[PDB]
RNA sequence: UACAGGCGAGAGACCGAUAGCGAACAAGUACCGCGAGGGAAAGAUGAAAAGGACUUUGAAAAGAGAGUCAAAGAGUGCUUG
RNA sequence: UCGUUCGUCUGACUUGGGUAUAGGGGCGAAAGACUAAUCGAACCAUCUAGUAGCUGGUUCCCUCCGAAGUUUCCCUCAGGA
RNA sequence: UAGGAGGGCGCGGCGGCCGAUGCAAAACCCGGGGCGCGAGCCCGGGCGGAGCGGCCGUCGGUGCAGAUCUUGGUGGUAGUAGCAAAUAUUCAAAUGAGAACUUUGAAGGCCGAAGAGGAGAAAGGUUCCAUGUGAACGGCACUUGCACAUGGGUAAGCCGAUCCUAAGGGAAGGGGUAACCCCGGCAGAUAGCGCGAUCACGCGCAUCCCCGAAAGGGAAUCGGGUUAAGAUUUCCCGAGCC
RNA sequence: GGUGAACAGCCUCUGGCCAAUGGAACAAUGUAGGCAAGGGAAGUCGGCAAAACGGAUCCGUAACUUCGGGAAAAGGAUUG
RNA sequence: AGAACUGGUACGGACAAGGGGAAUCCGACUGUUUAAUUAAAACAAAGCAUUGCGAUGGUCCUCGCGGAUGCUGACGCAAU
RNA sequence: CUAUCCAGCGAAACCACAGCCAAGGGAACGGGCUUGGCGGAAUCAGCGGGGAAAGAAGACCCUGUUGAGCUUGACUCUAGU
RNA sequence: ACCAAGUGUUGGAUUGUUCACCCACCAAUAGGGAACGUGAGCUGGGUUUAGACCGUCGUGAGACAGGUUAGUUUUACCCU
RNA sequence: CGACUCUCGGCAACGGAUAUCUCGGCUCUCGCAUCGAUGAAGAACGUAGCGAAAUGCGAUACCUGGUGUGAAUUGCAGAA
């Protein structure tokens, strides 16, 4: 196609003799405001007791929630924290507002109790292969 | 030889002129419209600071296409301005020549100010540029006359 | 100060190339002051204008290549 | 050409002399209208056509 | 390797423009312009050469 | 092609200076001047261009001899 | 008796610089075309250059004072504009 | 015209200079191609201010009067009597 | 409306009449005052610095908003499109008012030898070389330049033209033609006569002129130096050749 | 000069240049160049464009044939 | 030419450098062509055939005189 | 590499005036008219719905008592034989 | 048949085709308008110049709402 | 208030219309008849203390000589 490929060919019929607001145009993408609802809470890490760390009832390698070498672009988590299933709006370090649901949670998928087995800790920077720097040090010597 | 506007007080005001200056008329107009009614010392600071690409001359009348800057928010909120260096460097020369005129007359060069500044079109100069399909078009400059009068401010 | 007239007239005197003429940058004044082939030649004997040595193109690698082909 | 006939050499000699600014004392001469040499010729612009 | 130029204005490589490379007492290669090859004289009857006559350009 | 590619091969001179008229109109291959008609005995002149006639009629040159003829008519060709 | 050529004269209910010859002027010129051929634009300071000495800012062009002039704001493409 | 990709490359081959053919003529391994950016008839000047029932324009005010698209004929129907 | 007529307004001359004008004419500008329904006119003020108006008769290249009207100027578009091929520049120093662009040096690169090297033919015609630079030009810039200004420079017995012919071209006599002009073998006491002899004469005359190649044929030159710019073989030095 | 069959391409020496207006940023759409998981022309009028094959040595080489070819057929192996 | 060893089975390591096959239509091939939108199946070609002509001649040019084929002559010129 | 911004330089096509819509009527598809919807300075860079956008006195068709090339059993002639 | 236009209505063979007609999936493979929506959005297959070939026609130049092949797709930076 | 836009006046620019001119044109009329082989018209090249054009002239070269007038040329210098 002469004059470029990546575009919309027809931006509307002759009549109305205007560009409809619903035709796809080129402009800002991202950094939009979005509410994304129904994210489940898996674990609360409250600093200062046994429930903080990334030790489940099955795995017992005494490790904290932060991966090896800190969270990329964010650093090391020391304070309290939540762990939500699925993704989160915005990049790392972004402030987010956690709001109670407006709906009435009654479905099974809302009522499952969540019991973990293993909290991956291998560094998210590259292909992490060990869970703890201590175990990497024992593996290398 | 007489300027468009006569001074508020002729004996206590210096005046300087230039004709057929080879600089852009539009750019120099946009310079002058920022320099009107400024103190002389602050005008030298400002304009040399413009040529130093650190403060911007707002573009208001001949502005369509001029990109935006943050450097000109204080005086044109939508921030549309440029740093016309040749225009500024030509206007500096007349500000200095009128400072010299006022010095010779005996005025307070510390208390002088821009009482009247006017840029105006001149006789265009002709050049030719060659286009597709064997056509030519004129390629002409817009030289300007720059005309300014410093007066001593009064209480 | 321009020494184009002395890069030329020095290639012509040394019988070399403009890229091989070398005018000692410390005393450009006298080089400029000498405006003739005669006065270029006295500068040549006085050591202010020299032929840079020809850039090296060693065939040591060609010799060793053929010696590894025999 | 470096091999030019004598006719062309003789007639290119004259167009050398034909190309000079007017003497300055022409301008001060009384009841004069000469403002410049309005018949100058430049070698890249006007070819002599011969 | 010190390329060469014609010593004349005959810029085309015709038969009359035979060139021989020589190295001069100046350490510099140049052209010399040679004579063209001459047949020499021949006997009409048999077409064979005439002996004792050098094969020279006629003039 | 025709045009720009083909204007580069204007290299040889069809016309050179005539000796009778000094115009660059001497067609060499044909050996005739294309303005004065040289080497014809008579000058090439045509009534379909009075503009071309006036450019080279009598009076556009020195008239080294005819300028004096009126003066010699006056006093009727006298020599002492 | 004829006479848009030439030489020399005289007149005009004509044209007044986009007019009148193409040409008031270095006009059949500058310029274009290989060539036949095409072919313009361009007039006015002032009475007299008396064409702006000099001082000062500027690298310089110029500016600002000054001076010449009846006027230079008539200041070398300069009558009015 | 530029880029890449292409055709041929000892041949009916590629090319410089000299020279011949000039307009209803040339030349054409034939496309109405080429003949100086012009070719199903070059370009320049002249006859020439070609002709046109056709298109476009057609310059100041007020006052007064103020229509026709119909008949007849015409190679006549966009026209004229 | 198309159209027709009447009466007037206005521009420029001519024959007359009445005037104005250096105490300011013509023109042009004005938020100035008016007259006429209107074409238009009268007055005021400013610039202007030498001519001008009114009335009667009469004459005309006589009235513009259009014609993709003609010439000249000016806008909006617009400080917008744009300045993008050929790998690439970087650092000190010098000059300079001013340096990304000048010059020197250093470093990195490209052309890569069917080159972005060294020389020529045609073509150009002074662009060559030096010194200087206000402007203009070098689509940014400049101290710089192939720009502007003033000077200088091209040396031949040997390198070419010159000489000879090619395709071909012009031509004397003649043939054609109204004449310019067209035909060159058509054979004409042919253009030219030649050579030996002048202490003169004898013999011959045959396919009978000129032009046409700086790539065909061809009397003769090599080496080393030298200039701001000429020369390799043009000048100088040596040695030769026709 | 090297590689190489090679006046191919690629790199260097002599000679010549860094002349194509520069500063900042790396958004969309472009111009030029690439790479892509599984599939492999379903895309489209159409395998347009791109990818793939490509040198050399050894082996092998069909139909058809004007008995000259097809043929560098196809199909394999090796390469420092 | 052959061999032993060696490498993260990589080796024409960059560059350079055929995709192959089964068929149909058209033109035999090579070649030429609408410069600036058509490169082809179009034009040409050798091959085949036909026609005119024995010089006081055939085809043709020329306003005329005269001229081209023809420095020729049927194993040739000329027109298809 | 551009596009973007910046320094410097810096055009052209085009242009009655201009630029928000719906429906109606209308030379039968309006930016202007009528009835409504609305409507808040000034700029930045894109884009290709519209401006029945620009380019061009439509080549398709027709009209012309306009041509031109070509053909032949058109009409009137002509070199040549 | 009713209230019902919110939502959806596909991948492919052949043809330039709209249309058509098959294979398959599907819940379904409904119809339509928007200057027969949409070329300064693309493509240029068809058609619609100039090349060329066949057939029928015409004595011939040429014609074909017959078939085939090759055939340049320009501009936004203005207003909205 | 302010920027932008539109607009009015004053002043300044760009531009060169108008007004007044005119060593020029055009038109009419009249008088005369005088180019060239004793080399014309045309062309080229030269020529000045400082000149390129135009005007002039020709190696005696912006002139030589006679006659007439009678104290200049002129932009600068100079011999006079
Ligand atoms: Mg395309
Ligand atoms: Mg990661
Ligand atoms: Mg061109
Ligand atoms: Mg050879
Ligand atoms: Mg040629
Ligand atoms: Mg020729
Ligand atoms: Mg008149
Ligand atoms: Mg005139
Ligand atoms: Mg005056
Ligand atoms: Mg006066
Ligand atoms: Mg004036
Ligand atoms: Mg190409
Ligand atoms: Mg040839
Ligand atoms: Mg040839
Ligand atoms: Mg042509
Ligand atoms: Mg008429
Ligand atoms: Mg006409
Ligand atoms: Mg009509
Ligand atoms: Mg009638
Ligand atoms: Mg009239
Ligand atoms: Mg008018
Ligand atoms: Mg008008
Ligand atoms: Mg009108
Ligand atoms: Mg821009
Ligand atoms: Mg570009
Ligand atoms: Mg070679
Ligand atoms: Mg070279
Ligand atoms: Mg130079
Ligand atoms: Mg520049
Ligand atoms: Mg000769
Ligand atoms: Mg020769
Ligand atoms: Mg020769
Ligand atoms: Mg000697
Ligand atoms: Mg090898
Ligand atoms: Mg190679
Ligand atoms: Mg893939
Ligand atoms: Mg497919
Ligand atoms: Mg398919
Ligand atoms: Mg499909
Ligand atoms: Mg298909
Ligand atoms: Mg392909
Ligand atoms: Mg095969
Ligand atoms: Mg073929
Ligand atoms: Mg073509
Ligand atoms: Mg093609
Ligand atoms: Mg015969
Ligand atoms: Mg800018
Ligand atoms: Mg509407
Ligand atoms: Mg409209
Ligand atoms: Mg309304
Ligand atoms: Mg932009
Ligand atoms: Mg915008
Ligand atoms: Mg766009
Ligand atoms: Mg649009
Ligand atoms: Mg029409
Ligand atoms: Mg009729
Ligand atoms: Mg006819
Ligand atoms: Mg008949
Ligand atoms: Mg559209
Ligand atoms: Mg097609
Ligand atoms: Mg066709
Ligand atoms: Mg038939
Ligand atoms: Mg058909
Ligand atoms: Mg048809």
């Amino acid at each position: 196609t002469h004059r470029g490929l990546r575009k919309v060919a027809c931006i509307g019929a002759w009549h109305p003799a205007r560009v409809s607001y619903t035709v796809a145009r080129a402009g800002q993408n991202g950094y939009h405001h979005r509410t994304e609802m129904n994210k489940k809470i898996y674990k609360m890490g409250k600093s200062g007791q046994e429930s903080h760390e990334a030790c489940t009832e099955f795995d017992r390698t005494e490790k904290d929630i932060t991966p090896m070498g800190g969270f990329p672009h964010y650093g090391v988590v020391k304070g309290d924290y939540l762990m939500i299933k699925g993704c989160c709006v915005g990049p790392k370090k972004r402030v987010v507002t956690l709001r109670q649901s407006l709906l009435k949670q009654t479905s099974r998928l809302a009522l499952e109790e969540i019991k973990l087995k293993f909290i991956d800790t291998s560094s998210k920077f590259g292909h992490g292969r060990f869970q703890t720097t201590d175990e990497k040090q024992k593996f290398y010597g | 030889v007489k300027y468009s506007t006569d001074p508020a007080n002729p004996t206590k005001s210096a005046k300087a002129m230039g004709r057929d200056l080879r600089v852009h008329f539009k750019n120099t107009r946009e310079t002058a419209f920022a320099l009107r009614k400024m103190s002389l010392n602050k005008a030298k600071r400002y304009l040399e600071d413009v040529l130093a690409h650190k403060q911007a001359i707002p573009f208001r009348r001949y502005c369509r296409g001029v990109g935006r800057t943050a450097q000109v928010k204080n005086r044109q909120p939508n921030g549309q301005g440029r740093w016309p260096a040749k225009s500024a460097k030509f206007v500096l020369d007349l500000l200095k020549n009128a400072e010299s005129n006022a010095e010779v007359k005996g005025l307070d060069v510390d208390a002088l100010y821009i009482s009247h500044i006017q840029v105006n079109q001149a006789q265009k100069q002709r050049r030719r540029t060659y286009r597709a399909h064997g056509r030519i078009n004129p390629y002409m400059s817009n030289p300007c006359h720059i005309e300014l009068i410093l007066s001593e401010k009064e209480e | 100060v321009s020494l184009k007239l002395q890069k030329r007239l020095a290639s012509s005197v040394l019988k070399c190339g403009k890229g091989k003429v070398w005018l000692d940058p410390n005393e450009v004044n006298e080089i400029s002051m000498a405006n003739s082939r005669q006065n270029i030649r006295k500068l040549v004997k006085d050591g202010f204008i020299i032929r840079k040595p020809q850039k090296i193109h060693s065939r040591s690698r060609a010799r060793r290549a053929h010696e590894a082909k025999q | 050409p470096s091999h030019k006939t004598f006719r062309i050499k003789q007639k290119l000699a004259k167009k050398q002399r034909q190309n000079r600014p007017i003497p300055y004392w022409i301008r001060m001469r009384t009841d004069n209208t000469i403002r410049y040499n309005a018949k100058r010729r430049h070698w890249r612009r006007t070819k002599l056509g011969f | 390797v010190q390329r060469l130029t014609y010593r004349k204005r005959h810029s085309y490589a015709t038969k009359s423009n035979q060139t021989r490379v020589v190295k001069t007492p100046g350490g510099k290669l140049v052209y010399q312009y040679t004579k063209k090859r001459a047949s020499g004289p021949k006997c009409p009857v048999t077409g064979k050469k005439i002996q004792g006559i050098p094969h020279l350009r006629p003039t | 092609t025709k045009g720009t590619g083909s204007f580069g091969k204007r290299r040889n001179k069809t016309h050179t200076l005539c000796i009778r008229c000094g115009r660059r109109s001497f067609h060499l291959q044909k050996s005739t001047c294309s303005s004065c008609g040289y080497p014809a005995a008579r000058i090439r002149k045509y009534n379909w261009s009075v503009k071309a006639i006036r450019r080279k009629t009598t009076g556009t040159g020195r008239m080294r001899y005819m300028r004096h003829v009126p003066r010699r008519f006056k006093s009727n060709f006298r020599e002492g």
